């Protein structure tokens, strides 16, 4: 299917704070307008939206871990 | 056969300390944008040309 | 010493850069765009960072990509190069403020000498010959353009202060079409450089390209390097460089030097760089300083010893200069002929595949390129592809040996401008050493019935 | 100056003696068997030669038919280079008397220099420091042989007086087999250099191998270039070179090339040749010379700038040195990494044909081979596909940049001994520099359970 | 067909004196044993030999030109 890339490149989270819930979660699935993961960089959060609707077939990244231009990060069916 | 390499991972983490008060952002366009400088530029996103906020003094 | 930098640039450059890090045990950053994922020097590092899709506009000149990539791996240094962000002031006093340290000058004297008109005036200020001319952008007034033309001699000749890169400069012949000129070059430099000053200057039609290495360290030191000579210009852009030049006695080399270090005093220049000139009959007249590390530098490391990059990277570091001025020796001589993908006779670049390559080899050959077997080039950057350098013994030796290599050289796939260099090589007057700047133009005669 | 040569020689020598011809503007004669039809030079010569079939007996070492094609296309000399017809005295005496010139010692110096203990007879009669020993081939008695090495004290070494080539020599360890040693020595000299005589010299176990460069042209000139060091020897081989060696502070260094430069005025010496030693606790012990351009030539020529071929066709033209004493400038270190076709570990050729190939370059970096991509590795020949080295300021920087050419090098479809080069690259006794010749064989260890 | 190659290098000839007549004729066939041409060396003028019997399809060398070890000089039918 579709596979949502960060177009920016700096450090990668899920929970938009310290202690927090994730913006979205595996199987459930998520709609066109939807913010999914959080690509900081210079300690400015910014969100990553989706374009497709679908199942969440799989998250292909991990908190914590920083990611780049066209980096596949979740995969939507 | 460094003409046939794969791309690792960066360092899951380093200590970086980046001075807090030196960037904004612009939702208009996206740019990220040096402060002093936009200061500079009587508030004006120098990418997209889009008008922001400024104080009345 | 710099733990760790970052290769802020592409190709060759970053090659060469990436050489010089892992020689002086700094280790590797790499910044690179999409379509370059298989630079030689971003396979050959340990962290590869992307910061953007093929255009430049988006990869490498997204100065917030490039400290976003500075600060997710670390480093505590960058480097340029030449140049994308080479000259950028505004680039250098926001990697001084995002908590970095910038190879190569301070913004503030990368702001006072990268504007042509600033730098001349700070150079007649510093006692540095200069070319007589307007010094100042002029107005829209015929009369005071055309006085001052005739005060300093026609022809003349318009350039952008803040112009470069062998374009935004236009020769103007008589009044006839002056305020047309100026205009139209006013334009170009808002269009290329976005800013609209325009000066007047003398123009020369006998000119001998002869420029000056420099370094510093901004704390009361400077040196000087040994000269060059670039004579055979396309463009207004180098082909074939060499250095030292013919002519130049080492009593004018020294009278220069000292000029040139005297004016890095007194400016408080930092990091590496060179004060062009214009030769003739005995007079220097300075036009521009390129404050960053030049394409053509290899023909100073070999006729010297001293590796330029390696003198860059300790300065950044804080380290005083290490070399005096008596522990510079100049032994030898030098040749350089770029390498470039573009059509040899049209000048159309020609990207695509390379299906062959090999290198030189022997002694004194140092072939400085990332090209290899199945490189793809891409259709996104400039058009050169790599340096190549001959250093002998004495002129002749260094002609010959550059025609032996380009003879072995073999690049196959796409246009080159081999055939243009061995030509160069073949004339008599080339061999002699100590032609004019537009000699390579007069070769190229004109159009034919 | 000699109008036209030849090539008599193959390969990597040959394209460099190619290089340094066209370079001096001397024209080329190709002189090649029919396997070696695709070799770099060969095909980047005027004239090429086939002088027999793919076995080294009737090709290469067919001195008729390289006399032929000498007389054929009108030299006036001929290279030998290494290797093959180097040493051959024979050769040079007909090449002398065939109406042409041998570019290299006088067949008489050849006879006199090339047997060792001759050599070593000389050596001392000038002056010049010997191993201990028979001075002299000994005969059939045990005792006499036993008595002479309890003289010199044991252990002891028969080595082939007319031998070479890291073969003819046995180590014999005590009395009970040394008979039968000298014996099967002896004939193995015979099968191998057509000479059955045997001497016995003392055998030392912590030796540091330092050879000396000289040049001299025979008309009461001797001049001495910079040191050698080749500690890392694979069976008595060379593979690590490096120039100059640590702790030959430049008093013994002038002191040993004085005492070399009277040898060679003494023995009327001509062309270009090396005095091997043994250092230990200051002493030197002379063991051969090798009277031809030895092939760790150019960690002799980029710390010195002077050109070795070019010094070999100015002499043989008759020319005087045109280099003083103390004009030969020490400036700087260097390294250089052999590379070879073989089995990394088993040391059994590889030959084949090769699919990449990929220059190192660089600052520093010269990579002398003839290889390219397609080129086919006869199995007929030595080994040895190139030379490769990184001439730096210092030995930490030379050894640094030979480790990135290493990373950069690339050869693919035959075995290469590049993981050797690399594990010598990176052990520490190495770096620190001033190992002793076993040193490799100690890391090579032993058989395990 | 079969074509006769010298086994050594040196100046080429045809006729084994300065006037005299050459070994061979194009066309008429030659047997095995036969000289055909002089390759000398060192101004030792030695004989080419074929090895086959047939008619002289074409001769392929001109006098005074020298040639190399395996170097085709008459091709036999
Ligand atoms: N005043 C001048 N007279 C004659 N030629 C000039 C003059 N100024 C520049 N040029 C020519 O243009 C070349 C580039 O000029 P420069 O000012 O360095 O422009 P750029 O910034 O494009 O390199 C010079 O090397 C010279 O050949
Ligand atoms: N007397 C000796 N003692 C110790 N090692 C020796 C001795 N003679 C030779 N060798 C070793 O063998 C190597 C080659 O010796 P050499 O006489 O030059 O033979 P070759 O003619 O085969 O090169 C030397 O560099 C040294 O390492
Ligand atoms: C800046 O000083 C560190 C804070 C960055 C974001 C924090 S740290 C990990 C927490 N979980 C998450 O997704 N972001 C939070
Ligand atoms: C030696 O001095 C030259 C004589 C070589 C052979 C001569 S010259 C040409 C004549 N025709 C021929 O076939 N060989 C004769
Ligand atoms: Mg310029
Ligand atoms: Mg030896
Ligand atoms: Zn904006």
């Amino acid at each position: 299917g579709h596979i949502v890339r960060s177009p920016m490149v700096g450090t990668f989270y899920r929970t938009p704070s310290p202690d927090a819930k994730a913006f979205i979660e595996v199987g459930q699935k998520v709609n066109v307008g939807d913010t999914l993961c959080i690509v900081e960089a210079m300690k400015m959060m910014n969100q990553i939206e989706a374009d497709k609707s679908g199942t969440v077939k799989a998250i292909l990244v991990e908190s914590g871990q920083p990611v780049e231009f066209d980096e596949p990060l979740v995969v939507i069916e | 056969s460094w003409i046939e390499r794969i791309k690792s991972n960066i360092t899951p983490t380093r200590k970086a300390s980046i001075p807090e008060g030196v960037w904004t952002k612009c939702d208009s366009c996206g740019q990220v944008l040096y402060r002093a400088e936009l200061e500079r530029n009587l508030e004006v996103c120098p990418k997209c040309d889009h008008h922001m906020r400024m104080t009345a003094r | 010493m710099l733990d760790k930098i970052v290769i802020a640039n592409r190709g060759e450059i970053a090659l060469r850069i990436l050489r010089a890090c892992k020689e002086l045990g700094i280790k590797t950053v790499a910044v690179h765009s999409s379509a370059d994922r298989d630079l030689k020097h971003v396979l050959l590092a340990d962290e590869t960072v992307c910061i953007g899709p093929a255009p430049s506009v988006k990869s490498y000149l997204n100065i917030p990509a490039i400290i976003s990539a500075a600060e997710i791996t670390g480093a505590v240094a960058i480097h340029p190069g030449y140049g994308f962000l080479s000259e950028n002031a505004n680039f250098a006093e926001q990697v001084e403020r995002s908590g970095f340290i910038f190879i190569g000058p301070k913004a503030e004297t990368i702001r006072l000498m990268g504007d042509k008109v600033s730098a001349i005036a700070a150079m007649k200020k510093a006692g540095v010959p200069c070319v007589p001319g307007s010094d100042g952008p002029l107005g829209d007034d015929m009369d005071k353009n055309r006085a001052i033309a005739k005060r300093i001699g026609y022809p003349v000749i318009i350039k952008a202060s803040g112009g470069g890169g062998g374009r935004g400069m236009r020769v103007v012949r008589g009044d006839a079409e002056l305020a047309q000129s100026i205009s139209m070059t006013r334009a170009e430099a808002k269009a290329a450089f976005s800013n609209d000053m325009v000066y007047m200057e003398k123009y020369l039609e006998n000119p001998r390209h002869v420029e000056i290495q420099v370094l510093a360290d901004g704390q009361g030191n400077a040196i000087y390097l040994a000269e060059r000579d670039c004579s055979m210009q396309r463009r207004h852009q180098k082909v074939v460089e060499e250095a030292p030049a013919p002519g130049i006695t080492p009593e004018l080399r020294r009278y220069i030097g000292e000029r040139c270090a005297k004016a890095c005093v007194d400016i408080g220049y930092r990091g590496a760089g060179t004060f062009e000139f214009l030769f003739e009959n005995g007079e220097f007249y300075f036009i521009e300083m390129n404050t960053r590390i030049q394409v053509e530098h290899p023909v100073t490391e070999m006729i010297t010893g001293v590796d330029l990059i390696k003198e860059q990277l300790r300065i950044a570091a804080g380290q005083p200069l290490s070399i005096k001025q008596e522990e510079v020796h100049v032994r030898g001589h030098a040749v350089e002929c770029r390498i470039n993908a573009e059509d040899p006779n049209t000048f159309l670049p020609s990207p695509g595949k390379i299906t062959r390559f090999h290198a030189p080899g022997g002694f004194g050959v140092r072939w400085e390129s990332h090209i290899y077997a199945g490189y793809t080039v891409p259709p996104y950057y400039d058009s050169m592809i790599g340096k190549l350098i001959c250093y002998g013994e004495n002129r002749d030796v260094a002609i010959a040996r550059m025609k032996n290599a380009l003879q072995e050289l073999i690049i196959d796939g796409i246009k080159t401008n081999v055939d243009l260099q061995i030509r160069i090589m073949n004339d008599e007057n080339f061999q002699h050493g100590g032609t004019n700047i537009h000699y390579l133009e007069k070769k190229l005669g004109l159009q034919e019935k």
